[PDB]
């Protein structure tokens, strides 16, 4: 595979996806909190 | 008896040569200043040529030049806005030599076929035409300088310069005296005597009316490619594959100077004078031209402009500029 | 795949269906096991959330709060705390950015070398400053991606010309193999005839794919920055710079065998020992190290073969521009002829 | 008036449009020099290209060959060799059954082989009249190592290729001579230009394609030493 | 029969009225100081009369 | 004025050891590479020996390897070929040519019929 395009693939997934999982800690917070 | 005899009048000549040599041009000059650093630029590069450049020719308007290739084509150029006037195709490809004829009306060149053509530019049709081929040299033709419309004289590589009568295409005169082939001409400004230039080390002064060697000039170590009288027609400088330039006096009949340095190893292809006769433009094979002042021997300047060996050079009749030929296939001007 | 916004979207769905008795604890509705919520997707989903309910109807606080008692470990099954594969890419990041710096840089001196000197403009060294321009214009293409994204059209754009100039580079190391290749396997190649051929080939026909691409990640797949996988549609860029390797490589052992018969057809050692240095400078130019990886498909980030791959390309990608600028300007006999020479006359 | 300038830039533009045309033929047109001797049978090369100066026109694949013979000059020939410094390569053409006159060839081949001139222009070397070295040898009436005492110590090399019912004397003979060329073309030509080689007679059906392909050659090897391949 | 042509053209040779190099040497200094102002490559030629630039 | 003159030749025995020398005169000698040339009676120029501007390198025509000796004396501007054992085969008039130019590797035209850089040769008639 194009390695640099499959590294922008990559980086992308990763950080969509952490970005998410940050997303999903502050609800879990929020309803700790609750 | 004459082997004995023929050293006997060389040397006569050579102890009457003695004689007249009671001082050199070099103490003689050894007082007058310097002409500086002479710095041309170049002003002019012209292009159109495939192949390598082997000879050019000045115009006596100064303006157009005739210059020569080895890709059959004889282009007339305009220097001062750099146009292709004419561009003449050629039978043979293998051209050594080109002429403007002072009038400007005919051009004539040849190589390897042996043959002066004369081209006519000032016909009534729209392109040139081959005026008349000169047959007769049974070797290749070295150079070819035009007298009149109608008298050109042509030295070849047959050892033999011949001068001819364009009305007719039959050789009038037949000048025979060098034992090797004839590299390059060139004309007194009176058109009443020619100096010639051979692969023997030697320079010959021709009377073209009387057709015999008037005086012969030895000094050169290896094959004379270049002869160029002084302006006043007293005086003329060769240049050899010796890498060595050397003025010679008609008068006085010996070398005055010599234009050599430790530093120049390779052959001159070209000489050629200022209007003045100052300076001494010499075209070598180490792709530059050096500037000489011809009163003192010094290197006045480079022409260092040319990738490959530089062919051909000249100096305008009004002394302007310098074009400057080379196997790269581009003519270079020079002010 | 799941965007923080479609997941915020998700939720928010589940709240307002929502919207002991019921109630919304921020995550969940409550009807105690609830299977972990299909909604989230962090979240594992053969798990149960707890929840107690009194013997009074009311659901159990926790002792000295407001808080109601909850029991989600089940559901928060699979979860990474802190940054392990941030770190790798980081590196790659800096690996690059070096190598495309000294790339660009050596470049751009290589490149205007070679413009105003007259007696370079043959038809080869025209060549080489396509190759030297879409070498610069693709390390240029990297760092405004890296700051567009990494630091919702102006993004969408950045990643159009990386793909575009990556691609370009691409296709003029096939050019230069392609060039090399007629210079000798075509009996007497007219160089001039072919010139514009090249130059609509190097430029233009990356620009046919990458429009299509473009043409179908804006009907199909137009969610994003265009800098995520959309399923297959990533192999319309790809296919063509893979074939372009593939190719180029064909070509490099062509050069390589035809080279060797004529150092054997002029010895001994000798023959075998200018071969290798004419066979490595050859390298840089047609991309031979392109080779070994372009069979790879997509594959696990923390992987070996992942992370072998990524340091070996971008190792080499970012400095293939600088040994192409050292070997064909620099070291180059005739580019140095016309710089000891001008340097003697100035 | 200004009404010259604009005729004098457009007769210009003529001009150059023919000069653009002329240099396309130009540049895909081969220039070979035939070079020889009087006995080196130059002539049957030509009548073989059937396909002042003696210009010859042959074509082998499309391409256009122009071959010169200087059949017009005296024996000196050190200034009028510097025209032909551009050609593709200089067609060298020798009677290999003549013993005596061998090292006319010889130090022809070296002075041609060193020459500042012509010292990037490759030979193609015609060993010619094979079919009368052949019989000159198996006659025994004339002997190499009178005229060359090297050849007693020699031996044929291991990289030769006799033809079907060959004596070997004349495979060791016949590459002798050869190998005397190439001691020359080896000692001083590294990389700049090449021998190429050929043995030939009268009766060869043949050596248009030989000068083709070694112009192909000559041509690739033109190009691999720009990219500092070879 | 050569060289009985050979040194009647030597005769010729002998015979010229070869002058002193001095003056030989002094014509040329005299005719490179006369035509000096005429010259334009030994003194550069401002830009108004020179074609070229 | 370029003058090659040679000394020496003429009659000998089969067998005998004769010397040339070629004074050079009219040129830097230590620049050109010198050569012998002979022409045998009611035949061509013959190429038979050449020396380098230093004396390195030397060749010789096959005929005459292992019985002609060449050296060159830059000090004195001298040529000399010395013969050791000579034959009936080897009587001609022996001229000491010059290359034409001086720097160069390249004897071009030196055995032709009027090449100008030759001498007027000595007589080497070797009889019983």
């Amino acid at each position: 595979s194009v390695s640099e395009i499959q590294l922008m693939h990559n980086l992308g997934k990763h950080l969509n996806s952490m970005e998410r999982v940050e997303w999903l800690r502050k609800k879990l917070q929020d309803v700790h909190n609750f | 008896q004459l082997r004995q005899e023929a050293e006997q009048l060389k040397n006569q000549i050579r102890d009457a040569r003695k004689a007249c040599a009671d001082a050199t041009l070099s103490q003689i000059t050894n007082n007058i200043d310097p002409v500086g650093r002479i710095q041309m630029r170049t002003r002019r590069t012209l292009r159109g040529h495939l192949a390598k450049i082997y000879a050019m020719h000045w115009g006596t308007d100064s303006r157009l030049l005739v210059s020569a290739s080895q890709d059959g084509k004889l282009i007339i150029w305009d220097s001062y806005t750099t146009n292709k006037v004419h561009a003449i195709p050629l039978r043979s490809s293998w051209v050594m030599t080109c002429a403007y004829a002072p009038s400007g009306n005919y051009v004539a060149c040849g190589g390897l076929d042996n043959i002066c053509s004369i081209y006519n530019l000032k016909t009534r049709e729209g392109n040139v035409r081959v005026s008349r081929e000169l047959a007769g040299h049974t070797g290749y033709l070295s150079c070819c300088r035009f007298l009149d419309d109608n008298q050109i004289v042509t030295s070849s590589g047959d050892t033999t310069c011949a001068l001819w009568d364009i009305e007719t295409g039959q050789q009038t005169t037949t000048f025979t005296g060098h034992t090797g082939d004839v590299m390059s001409l060139s004309l007194a400004p009176d058109t009443r005597l020619f100096v010639s230039g051979a692969c023997d080390a030697s320079a010959k002064l021709w009377d073209v009316r009387e057709g015999m060697c008037r005086q012969t000039f030895t000094g050169h170590e290896s094959d004379i490619n270049a002869i160029c009288f002084f302006p006043n027609g007293n005086a003329f400088a060769t240049g050899s594959d010796d890498a060595t330039c050397r003025l010679f006096d008609l008068r006085a009949d010996q070398e005055l100077m010599t234009y050599s340095h430790d530093n120049i190893i390779c052959g001159i292809t070209s000489v050629s004078f200022s209007k003045s006769g100052r300076l001494l433009l010499a075209g070598y094979d180490d792709f530059n031209c050096n500037v000489w002042d011809a009163l003192k021997a010094d290197r006045a300047g480079v022409l260092a402009g040319h990738d490959n060996r530089v062919s051909c050079l000249g100096v305008t009749d009004d002394g302007m500029a310098v074009a400057t030929g080379s196997w790269d296939s581009f003519l270079k001007i020079w002010n | 795949v799941m965007t923080k916004e479609e997941q915020i979207f998700l939720l928010h769905r589940a709240q307002a269906q929502c919207e002991c008795l019921p109630e919304w604890d921020h995550i969940l509705c409550w009807p105690v096991a609830v299977p972990c919520p299909d909604y989230i997707y962090d979240f594992n989903h053969k798990g149960h959330a707890y929840r107690r309910c009194d013997r009074n109807g009311s659901w159990e606080l926790v002792p000295g709060h407001n808080r109601t008692w909850a029991n989600y470990s089940e559901c928060v099954k699979f979860l990474t705390n802190e940054t392990r594969e941030r770190e790798v890419f980081d590196r790659l990041g800096m690996i690059y950015t070096v190598g495309y710096s000294v790339s660009l840089a050596s470049l751009t001196v290589a490149v205007l070398i070679l413009a105003y000197f007259r007696r370079l403009h043959c038809t080869r060294n025209y060549i080489h400053m396509h190759l030297f321009l879409s070498f610069m214009l693709r390390a240029v293409s990297i760092f405004v991606k890296d700051a567009v994204l990494y630091s919702y059209a102006g993004c969408r754009v950045a990643v159009t010309f990386f793909l575009y100039f990556l691609a370009t580079n691409y296709y003029w190391i096939l050019v230069e193999g392609l060039y090399l290749h007629s210079l000798i396997f075509m009996a007497f190649f007219s160089e001039k005839k072919y010139l514009w051929g090249f130059t609509v080939f190097g430029w233009g026909l990356p620009a046919v794919f990458v429009a299509v691409w473009v043409s179908v990640r804006a009907t199909l797949a137009n969610t994003g920055c265009w800098d995520l996988s959309s399923g297959n549609k990533k192999w319309i860029i790809q296919v063509p710079i893979l074939a372009s390797i593939v190719l180029n490589f064909i070509l490099f052992i062509n050069i390589v065998r035809v080279l060797a018969t004529k150092l054997r057809e002029t010895d001994t050692r000798q023959q075998y020992r200018k071969l290798l240095k004419s066979t490595l400078v050859l390298m840089p130019l047609f991309g031979v190290h392109y080779i070994v990886f372009m069979a790879t498909p997509y594959t696990e980030v923390s992987g070996t073969l992942w992370q072998v791959q990524m340091h070996y390309e971008m190792l080499f990608n970012s400095f293939q521009g600088f040994f192409v600028a050292i070997i064909y300007c620099f070291c180059n006999g005739e580019v140095q002829a016309e710089i000891k020479k001008s340097w003697s006359r100035w | 008036q200004r009404n010259e300038e604009k005729a004098q830039r457009e007769a210009n533009k003529k001009i150059e449009k023919q000069l653009q045309k002329d240099k396309q033929v130009y540049r895909a047109t081969h220039r070979l020099l035939l070079l020889g001797a009087d006995n080196s049978g130059k002539s049957t090369i030509v009548k073989q290209m059937r396909i002042g100066i003696f210009e010859t026109k042959f074509q082998v694949d499309k391409v256009n060959f122009h071959m010169f013979d200087v059949g017009g000059q005296r024996d000196e020939r050190r200034k009028w060799i510097q025209c032909f410094n551009d050609v593709t390569a200089i067609i060298f053409v020798v009677d290999s059954s003549d013993y005596n006159r061998l090292q006319e060839a010889l130090n022809l081949f070296k002075s041609i082989w060193n020459n500042r001139w012509l010292r990037t222009i490759s030979v193609i070397l015609f060993l010619n009249k094979q079919d009368l070295l052949a019989e000159k040898v198996l006659a025994g009436k004339s002997k190499i190592e009178d005229y060359f005492p090297e050849f007693a110590r020699y031996t044929t090399p291991e990289d030769a290729t006799p033809e079907p019912g060959e004596d070997p004397r004349v495979t060791r003979a016949k590459y002798f001579i050869r190998d005397e060329f190439l001691r020359i073309s080896t000692a001083s030509g590294d990389g700049r230009h090449y021998c190429y080689p050929h043995f030939t007679c009268a009766v060869d059906t043949e050596n248009a394609r030989r000068i083709f392909n070694d112009c192909r050659d000559i041509i690739q090897r033109m190009h691999l030493r720009q990219y500092e391949l070879l | 029969a050569q060289a009985r042509k050979l040194v009647e053209q030597l005769k010729m040779e002998a015979n010229i009225d070869r002058i002193k190099v001095s003056k030989a040497a002094a014509d040329l200094m005299a005719y490179c100081e006369a035509h000096a102002k005429e010259d334009p490559l030994l003194t550069p030629v401002p830009a108004s009369e020179n074609p070229f630039r | 004025q370029v003058q090659l003159q040679e000394s020496g030749g003429g009659l000998v025995q089969p067998g005998g050891s004769l010397r040339l020398s070629c004074a050079a005169s009219g040129f830097t000698f230590s620049n050109y590479k010198m050569n012998w040339v002979r022409q045998a009676p009611g035949k061509g120029l013959e190429w038979v020996s050449d020396i380098s501007q230093s004396g390195a390198s030397i060749s010789y025509t096959g005929s005459v390897k292992g019985r002609f000796t060449i050296s060159r004396d830059n000090a004195k501007n001298t040529l000399y070929l010395q013969m050791n054992s000579l034959k009936p085969e080897d009587t001609a008039v022996y001229y000491c040519a010059r290359c034409p130019a001086p720097f160069t590797r390249d004897c071009f035209d030196v055995t032709s019929t009027t090449y100008a850089y030759r001498g007027q040769g000595t007589q080497v008639t070797v009889s019983s």
